[PDB]
């Protein structure tokens, strides 16, 4: 609390774990490589206000 | 009034005098169940008798109960409480008003006597005698210490609890909670003293 006092708290009441749900993502096993691909356009939009 | 004896073998006839005042006074509430009938001579005259075979009776009168209960169980053992099996003879240990084993030769058999019965039954699958539950109270007393340093030496880690409880709550000390052998162990490993 505030860096003063430290709260009531018991010892035991630390030792419990705290669950979560997430989401994850692993490459699966043997594959060799990965593969990203994106495209990209360029306009001469800069000459003149919209 | 006085002590003043030799050859004493019977483990009643040595020491101070409020050792032996106490002495009679657990023979009497544990043998003497009769209603007083103000016999107060031949009541407590017997009291001698009995102890003379003590090094050799009281572990029979403890064995007696352990199959007696043992008979009558309901629930696995590890969840059973000590006291379900002996009927709190720990708690009378403390009507002899001192507190070291040299003395106060009642808890002296006592412990003996559960040193032996956990040796006997080691650990396996199943559970067993020996994996009963003891609450803070009844460490203190076989420990020879009070409460609060059970507590302390809990929070150093040198026994494990084993009953999770709820949170925002504690556990008090008639909660029965440590397994017999772990406490017989750990008081022969690091309690010894030279009384």
């Amino acid at each position: 609390d505030a860096n003063l006092k430290p709260k009531n708290i018991e010892r035991y009441e630390l030792a419990y774990s705290n669950p979560q749900t997430i989401e994850a993502c692993y490459v699966p096993p043997n594959v060799d490589e990965l593969y990203c691909r994106f495209s990209l356009r360029v306009e001469a939009n800069s000459m003149r206000p919209y | 009034y006085g002590c003043s004896f030799e050859s004493s073998n019977p483990l009643l006839a040595i020491g101070s005098l409020s050792a032996r005042f106490g002495a009679l006074y657990w023979y009497q509430q544990r043998y003497l169940s009769d209603h007083e009938a103000v016999r107060d001579d031949r009541a407590l005259t017997k009291a001698i008798g009995h102890f003379t075979a003590w090094p050799d009776a009281f572990w029979r009168e403890l064995q007696q109960m352990v199959d007696d209960a043992l008979v009558r169980q309901t629930k696995p053992l590890n969840h059973t409480d000590f006291v379900d099996v002996f009927g709190s003879v720990v708690a009378d240990c403390r009507q002899i008003p001192m507190r070291n084993t040299g003395q106060n030769f009642i808890l002296k058999n006592l412990i003996g006597f559960l040193t032996d019965l956990v040796a006997r039954h080691p650990q396996c699958r199943v559970a067993n005698v020996g994996d009963l539950l003891l609450s803070a109270v009844d460490a203190a007393t076989l420990l020879s210490t009070s409460v609060e340093q059970v507590r302390r030496l809990h929070h150093e880690g040198f026994l494990p609890l084993s009953i999770r409880p709820a949170s925002r709550n504690t556990v008090s000390p008639h909660r029965a909670v440590f397994h017999l052998r772990h406490v017989v162990e750990l008081r022969q490993a690091r309690m010894q003293s030279h009384h």
